[PDB]
């Protein structure tokens, strides 16, 4: 599968070479929209909770 | 001369018809809720679309 | 720029010092050799133009033409073959050695310090280019054409220089630096609007604006394509690098004094487009494609944002590309069928089959493709213009739906639908034809990757 | 307006008429049956007055036929897809090459197809053979001064081809 | 996250390669066809991937390099966004058009 | 390397996934598959450029200039003065053309980061844009084409004594 | 002698060249003087481009 | 028994002709884009440092780029 | 049984109701048969040119050159100015563009107006 | 779209769609027999003819050339005319 | 070579002379060379024609020239550029052309005017506002931070 | 509906006008009666990147099925039940609102016939 190997590797490798090194020399380039937590999370990061969400009632 | 023994056609026409039975519910199940559904319909207003389609 | 001017000084006598069948490779090499030292001029930064020897200096708006005349020379002096191949030793040396000459005049036009060593050498690619018109038309009203033209612009350009004499003589030298940080403003007695009509009149004259335009496409149509080329292009860009640098005086008057010629620039705009649609004889319809587009460059020099400069430096740049290229494929069309008339050599799909991808890549750049130079000339002139005005852009996106119908009417009846199968003398297509499409279609491309190259010196 | 006559006769004029109606009525007509009943009942207003010969009530009967036709036709016709205006209209006049060329073209790739071209050779040794004498005598001959037609008489005087016939002999195949 | 972007950007340029196979051709490829039909195949298989990331978790990016003519107070470079419409546009396109592949080979063959 | 204090990154927020599924997860045999195929043959190709940069190196600056000091220290005409003082005001226009650049890419920044909740968590940046924008619209905006620097100071001019007056009419 | 010395090399010679009318010096001396002025609390981009106290306007 | 004779207009000058551009702009691309990969990742870029106490430089080492 | 159907400067008559090819007389008749007979002319002399295997050029068609010469630059004579000519003239030059002058005199007037206000919502408005 | 065509199968096309046709006789019916010479229908009921032609094979035929049919051999030359019907 | 003599200046008077030479040169008939006559706005002494000419001229005459109908001689139509197919069709139309703008004029003219009725005249369910809780979105709307939280809220029914 | 249509076609007095609802004044038909209890908690709430015209009541439920729709993805019908409750908690807020246009609506026609009978 000499096709699937360059098809799926080969501009993935460059545009992966592309996509750290270069890229992120330019400052204010890529930027992600960031995940909406909720008050049922913590934080992968370093790790410190939220408070849960309070009563219910009245359904 | 009416022929259709062709495999293209019949995978062409077969994967459209799976994408216009199955994955329009695929699509409009998860989609993330991006507005506010309205979802209380009086009589005759959610009946009207499929009284327009059947007249 | 010494050492740009002296190799074309010693290149004339390359073709009367080199012998019959051996003068094409050398004129070719050279030219070409002097295009790469050309485009190593390009060191201009930052603060200042680079200034020396000290009659000279460059801008970005004079670098950026300078290079495109120093490119379209060697393109051009190949362009003119299979018509005079017949003809004789001695004018062909002649016509080879007289577009030298005017090369020369031309680059120093383009970097002229002192105004009337820039009016001398104006004038100077003046008087070339009616003998080379007028010995090589190939038609019969050349000789009025050539009559029409010095005329015209002579008669228009003449009072502008006892303006910049009398310029020289109330302030001082004349300098391009010294015409700045030094320029009083002027205030608006009627002396001041006569010196101020008087400069812009005699560049009206050589844009042409629309009232004085009949100048133009009677010398397009009746010269030999190096003729038609040079003219075009590099003439009228030509009239408008002057204009870009001597509109830095009489600043404070230009705003009260300067709003009919644009209500003239944009009607003859519309009616230049409209007058385009319907004419006969292809090789008009470039040189009224080249007066829309000129007229559009007085709308952007007129207002003075530097939106406006930037977009009319690249107008010009892009549409001397294009309307000289097309030029060239009407020429080409025409040496296939002696005619000069459109409607007649329909068809042109089938046949010359390759041909259709240059018609189609050049008069997509006359369309404005999406990301062309063309484009985005026009866009950043629209842009600068609906800033001047709110409603001027009526008239603006009028002219591109004209443009883009007469554009599309040239491509869809002259090359498109039925060869008219009585004709039987077009060849195959040469590969000196497909050459100078490539020739043509590199640099325009190469520009559209990376444009900040040629934009105005307000950057 | 045509070739051979100067003009149309009146029951070339009746007949066009005819034709036209009978192919707007297939267009107005759908299931095809009740079309043929409907056609028989054109015929029968055909019949209705067919053998009289006042030729001016005939004339009188043409132009109210032809306000009845104008008054009850069809917006789009139903036109066959190689008709004027159709589906079609010379769909591969793309692909339609003239044959005055072919012969433009490089010895090596006219090397790749020998047979073709030595009868092409052939073939236009045929042509140049009987161009002038037989064909050109027969148009300053036996034509008057002023020509008054276009059907050009076959050569039944002796030999070879009829007279001008390169251009409508070599025409394409219509389907390439 | 590398992987997101990554993947959008090769489905971008994957719908590259055709033009510079006929760009480096010349020759008469009899499976021209077949080698477009393939790589958009290609093409929407890698791309449905980040949208499922995307109504897995979101991540919801911009990417943007490469200024040219930033001339006075602005600026532009190539710059595109993975948004709701954006992604979930895509794949439909692709699957229908890759459709249309196959149909113009069958319809358009005698060609 | 970037300057953060100049570019401010936002506190990173990332939440941990936790199923509760029992499909289970195509992203994470994706994501070992993607580390493994694409990640690591690249960071090896990169380490052997960088043993390739550490082999011998180079150094570029940045091209210092002094401060020459003032248009309104030149006399009527004297060119060689205003030629240094008018360079020097160019030299400001360039770079205070890339400060507001760099606030508009501060702007499009808070923008994304905030996603679909705009009105909140982007006031400070908005308010400091109006404000260098304030600055340039008052100061260098309705100068046209040809600016000297002289243009610029008889707006400068203009303007305060616009104000002069009307602090005298409301004083 | 028309593309393969003078297009390409042409095209390499303008693919790079220096900061072509002081671009990249300007990205950094606007990166420096940015963090000069949000470090030392004064106002960025300060208004009055020529200081007010070197004037003598006219009166009345 | 099937297969005909279809008119071609003609292909071996168009032919000729793209031949001799992609080989006569890969005779000096090749090379060039090889010489330019060669020299930036083969000699690295450059370094940011601060100009140093005392030291005057000339007009280059400026550049990031070392062709440039 | 129709309402007779006018015609337009666009809605050709066809040539069923004309009705004018109803009442034929002598010089009808005469007039198709003699334009028959141009007709037939021009196409043998055309034929004649049309099938020539020496032909190498164009058919070289003399009407086309004729209209080319006609519609572009033989205008101009004849021309006399007239009260038509003229006044034609005089509207389709100068009326519009004194139409677009005062438009944009009014519009550049309101403009520089508004700004004299001091109250022009130039918020930020930096590219001008 | 690969109708083949040939020159006796279209002359048995022709034929059988004439002998199919009820108001003229089976018996003197020839390849090359005239339609108002011999036959002795009119005029109106050949041009139905010349329509139910055209409805089978998918092409019109012009009224310049509706003249002159006037027997089957001549419509097979005619429309080996339009599709071109040789080998 | 080409005689100076085929081309056309002058105007047509007087009757012998360009009468007869219009009919030599322009290969028409005598009588049915009609000139402008003399508008004075140029155009020479060249033919008037009945202008419509290219959705006419049925097809299967089979001239010469396949799609511009003509016949390699004619007096070549002055507004020839304006009429060709693919331009202007001027086929008569299967109705009229006055009934035909009237019925276009009166059905755009009826659904702008009970566009306009419609736009005095809305539709609305029996609903109340929609109750935002936080001073009506306070503190998301555009602004005012800690200005004017201005007391606006919600009652239960 | 025929409100509607009386609105258009008789009085347009005894029909409120709409998107201008509190005309009467509140706690006028309530007294004592208001709690709100509006239990989305807001710093969570803008905290969490919902959408204007999202941050509306009930949105608790919504920020629960948002936890279990992230939670829970290639589960394809998994979160129906609160989705559901959403779903009724917003038809309640629905039905709140046709009770204040009613409330306005006999307010209007009852106090305003009786004002203008005995007026
Ligand atoms: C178009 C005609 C342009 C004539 C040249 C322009 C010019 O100098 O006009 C002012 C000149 C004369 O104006 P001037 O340039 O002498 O200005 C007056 C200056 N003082 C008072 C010091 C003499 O007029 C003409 O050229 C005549 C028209």
């Amino acid at each position: 599968s000499i096709f699937a190997f360059t098809h799926v590797l080969i501009p993935v490798w460059i545009i992966h070479y592309y996509l750290k090194y270069h890229v992120t020399t330019k400052p204010y380039t890529i930027v992600e929209k960031k995940p909406r937590i909720f008050p049922g999370d913590t934080i992968l990061e370093t790790g410190e909770v939220i408070p849960p969400m309070k009563e219910f009632p009245d359904q | 001369n009416i022929n259709e023994n062709n495999p293209f056609l019949i995978n062409s026409i077969k994967r459209l018809l799976i994408g216009s039975l199955f994955a329009g519910f695929i699509i409009s199940n998860n989609i993330p809720p991006m507005t506010i559904p309205q979802m209380t319909m009086p009589h005759y207003l959610k009946m009207t679309a499929l009284t327009v389609t059947i007249l | 720029m010494l050492k740009y001017i002296i190799p074309t000084m010693m290149l004339m006598p390359l073709t009367w010092l080199s012998k019959n069948s051996m003068i094409w490779i050398n004129t070719t090499l050279h030219s070409l050799l002097i295009s790469l030292t050309s485009l190593l001029l390009l060191n201009q930064f930052g603060d200042n133009s680079l200034n020396f020897s000290l009659t000279f200096f460059s801008d970005s708006l004079s670098t950026p033409l300078l290079i495109l005349t120093m490119w379209l020379l060697p393109l051009m002096l190949m362009a003119s073959q299979h018509h005079l191949s017949k003809e004789n030793l001695a004018r062909k040396k002649l016509f080879i050695s007289m577009l030298i000459l005017l090369q020369l005049f031309l680059i120093m036009t383009f970097t002229a310090t002192e105004l009337i060593f820039f009016y001398i050498m104006f004038e100077a690619t003046l008087v070339p280019t009616l003998i080379i018109i007028t010995r090589w038309g190939n038609q019969t009203e050349r000789l009025n054409a050539g009559l029409y033209f010095l005329f015209y612009t002579l008669a228009g350009s003449l009072p502008l220089l006892v303006a910049l004499i009398y310029i020289q003589n109330t302030m001082g030298s004349l300098n391009f630096l010294i015409l700045q940080y030094w320029v009083q403003p002027m205030p608006n007695s009627w002396s001041n609007t006569f010196m101020w009509l008087a400069c812009m009149m005699a560049f009206m004259v050589k844009m042409p604006l629309y009232g004085l335009h009949l100048w133009l496409p009677k010398a397009h149509v009746e010269a030999p394509i190096a003729g038609s080329m040079v003219l075009a292009a590099i003439l009228l860009k030509l009239g408008g690098y002057g204009m870009m640098r001597i509109t830095l005086l009489l600043n404070p008057i230009t705003d009260f004094m300067a709003y009919p010629f644009i209500m003239l620039s944009l009607w003859g705009m519309i009616m230049t487009s409209s007058i385009c649609l319907r004419q006969t004889d292809l090789k008009s319809l470039i040189a009224y494609s080249s007066v829309s587009h000129m007229a559009l460059v007085i709308v952007a020099i007129l207002i003075q944002t530097p939106w406006s400069y930037m977009g009319a430096t690249a107008l010009m740049i892009a549409h001397g590309l294009t309307s000289s290229m097309l030029f060239c494929l009407a020429n080409s069309n025409y040496e296939r069928v002696h005619s000069r008339t459109m409607i007649l050599a329909r068809g042109l799909q089938t046949l010359l089959p390759l041909m259709a991808a240059w018609w189609l890549l050049a008069s997509l750049t006359n369309l404005a493709l999406p990301p062309s130079i063309n484009l985005i000339g026009e866009l950043f002139v629209v842009m600068s213009t609906f800033s001047w005005s709110n409603i001027t852009i009526i008239l603006m996106g009028l002219n591109m739906v004209i443009t883009a119908l007469y554009s599309l009417y040239m491509l869809i009846t002259t090359q498109r639908g039925k060869h008219t199968h009585h004709i039987n003398n077009i060849l195959p297509s040469f590969t000196r034809e497909n050459a100078l499409m490539s020739l043509h279609m590199l640099p325009l491309l190469l520009l559209s990757l990376n444009p900040k190259i040629i934009l105005g010196p307000l950057y | 307006f045509l070739p051979s006559a100067a003009y149309l006769t009146h029951q070339q004029k009746v007949l066009q008429l005819y034709k036209r109606a009978l192919r707007h009525l297939e267009s107005r007509c759908v299931h095809r049956d009740k079309y043929r009943y409907f056609a028989c009942l054109l015929r029968a207003r055909f019949d209705e007055h067919k053998n009289e010969k006042d030729m001016v009530k005939a004339t009188q009967l043409l132009r109210e036929a032809e306000k009845e036709f104008w008054h009850g036709q069809h917006p789009q016709p139903y036109i066959f897809p190689e008709s004027p205006g159709g589906t079609s209209y010379e769909r591969y006049e793309c692909y339609k090459v003239p044959e005055w060329c072919l012969d433009d073209w490089h010895p090596s790739e006219k090397a790749m197809y020998p047979d073709y071209f030595a009868k092409r050779e052939q073939w236009k040794k045929l042509r140049r053979e009987s161009w002038e004498r037989e064909v050109k005598q027969l148009q300053e001959e036996t034509p008057v001064g002023g020509p008054r037609t276009e059907a050009l008489p076959p050569a039944r005087k002796q030999g070879d081809l009829p007279p001008l016939w390169w251009h409508i002999v070599t025409r394409p195949r219509e389907r390439p | 996250m590398n992987l997101f972007s990554s993947l959008t950007l090769v489905t971008l340029i994957l719908l590259t390669m055709p033009i510079a196979a006929i760009n480096f051709n010349t020759h008469k490829f009899t499976n021209y066809p077949l080698y477009v039909k393939t790589t958009i195949s290609c093409a929407f298989i890698t791309s449905m991937i980040p949208t499922m990331m995307f109504i897995h978790t979101g991540q919801e990016m911009i990417i943007s390099n490469w200024h040219w003519l930033t001339i006075q107070t602005l600026k532009l470079s190539l710059s595109f966004k993975m948004d709701f419409f954006s992604m979930m546009f895509v794949p439909v396109a692709l699957f229908v058009t890759w459709s249309i592949m196959e149909f113009s080979m069958w319809y358009m063959h005698s060609d | 390397s970037w300057d953060k204090d100049v570019y401010p990154e936002p506190p990173r927020r990332t939440p941990a996934p936790s199923p509760q599924t029992s499909l289970p997860n195509p992203i994470t045999y994706l994501t070992k598959a993607f580390d493994l195929l694409v990640d690591r043959p690249v960071t090896l190709v990169r380490e052997f450029i960088e043993r390739q940069h550490a082999k011998n190196k180079y150094y570029y600056y940045h091209r210092e200039f002094r401060r020459v000091p003032d248009i309104t220290e030149c006399h009527e005409k004297d060119v060689l003065c205003m030629f240094e003082a008018e360079m020097q005001w160019k030299r400001d226009y360039k770079v205070d053309q890339e400060i507001v650049n760099i606030i508009q890419e501060r702007l499009k920044a808070c923008q994304q980061r905030e996603g679909e909740s705009h009105r909140q968590n982007c006031a400070k940046e908005l308010q400091q844009f109006t404000q260098v924008v304030k600055a340039y619209q008052d100061r260098y905006h309705d100068l046209g084409a040809h600016y000297s620097a002289r243009k610029c100071l008889a707006k400068q001019k203009q303007r305060m004594l616009a104000e002069r007056k009307a602090t005298k009419e409301a004083a | 002698f028309g593309f393969s010395i003078v297009l390409v090399l042409g095209s390499t010679f303008v693919a790079y060249l220096p900061d072509y009318r002081m671009q990249e010096w300007a990205r950094r001396e606007a990166e420096r003087l940015v963090k000069y002025r949000e470090a030392h609390g004064l106002p960025l981009m300060e208004s009055n481009c020529f200081d007010p106290s070197k004037i003598q306007l006219p009166e009345d | 028994g099937k297969r005909l004779f279809i008119i071609k207009p003609s292909g071996f000058y168009d032919k000729r002709f793209l031949k001799l551009l992609r080989f006569y702009i890969l005779l000096t691309g090749i090379p060039v884009v090889i010489g330019i990969t060669l020299i930036n990742v083969f000699i690295g870029e450059a370094e940011l440092a601060e100009i140093p106490e005392g030291y005057v430089p000339e007009h280059w080492e400026y550049f990031k780029h070392p062709i440039s | 049984s129709f309402p007779k159907y006018e015609p337009s400067r666009l809605a050709s008559l066809p040539t069923t109701l004309d009705p004018a090819e109803y009442d034929i007389s002598s010089e009808t008749r005469k007039a198709q048969a003699e334009r028959l007979a141009i007709r037939s002319r021009l196409k043998r002399e055309y034929q004649l040119q049309y099938n020539d295997p020496s032909r190498r050029g164009v058919v070289e068609d003399p009407a086309l050159i004729r209209w080319t010469c006609a519609r572009s630059a033989n205008v101009y004579p004849n021309f006399r100015p007239n009260t038509k000519t003229s006044l034609l003239g005089a509207l389709f030059g100068i009326g519009p563009l004194i139409f677009w002058y005062y438009v944009f005199k009014t519009d550049r007037d309101r403009k520089e107006k508004l700004i004299q206000e001091g109250k022009l919502d130039r918020t930020f408005n930096i590219s001008y | 779209d690969a109708p083949p065509l040939t020159l006796e199968g279209i002359k048995d096309r022709v034929l059988y769609v004439l002998k199919l046709y009820d108001k003229i006789d089976p018996e003197k019916l020839s390849v090359n027999s005239h339609f108002m010479k011999d036959l002795g229908l009119d005029s109106l009921d050949q041009v139905e003819i010349i329509m139910a032609m055209e409805d089978e094979f998918g092409f019109e035929i012009p009224d310049i050339d509706a003249e002159k049919l006037m027997c089957p051999q001549e419509i097979v030359d005619y429309i080996a005319d339009k599709k071109d019907v040789y080998e | 070579s080409h005689i100076t003599k085929d081309m056309l200046p002058g105007p047509y008077p007087k009757t012998p002379e360009e009468r007869a030479a219009a009919a030599k040169k322009y290969n028409m008939r005598v009588e049915d060379y009609e000139p402008y006559p003399d508008d004075g706005m140029g155009y020479g002494d060249y033919p008037k024609l009945p202008d419509r000419s290219q959705q006419e001229r049925d097809p299967w005459y089979d001239w010469d020239h396949p799609d511009l109908r003509l016949n390699w001689g004619e007096p070549m139509h002055w507004d020839l550029d304006m009429y060709i197919r693919n331009r202007v069709d001027t086929s008569p139309t299967p109705v009229n052309w006055n009934l035909m703008c009237k019925h276009l004029f009166g059905f755009v003219a009826f659904m702008l005017f009970m566009f306009w009725v419609g736009e005095t005249y809305p539709t609305y369910q029996p609903v109340g506002p929609k109750q935002y809780p936080y001073n009506n979105l306070y503190l998301e709307r555009g602004g005012d931070p800690n200005k004017e939280p201005e007391p606006v809220v919600h009652y239960e029914i | 509906g025929a409100h509607l249509a009386r609105r258009y076609l008789g009085d347009a007095s005894v029909e409120p006008e709409p998107l201008r609802m509190p005309t009467f004044p509140p706690d006028y038909g309530f007294p004592e009666r208001k709690e709100r209890e509006m239990v989305a908690t807001q710093q969570e709430m803008n905290d969490a990147q919902l959408v204007l015209q999202q941050r509306d009541y009930c949105a608790h439920y919504l920020i629960r099925f948002l936890k279990c729709k992230r939670d829970s993805f290639p589960n394809f019908l998994a979160c129906k039940h609160e989705q559901h409750d959403w779903d009724y908690c917003e038809h309640l807020d629905y039905v709140k609102r046709m009770k204040e246009f009613e409330r306005e609506r006999r307010l209007l026609q009852r106090k305003k016939r009786r004002e203008q009978r005995e007026a």
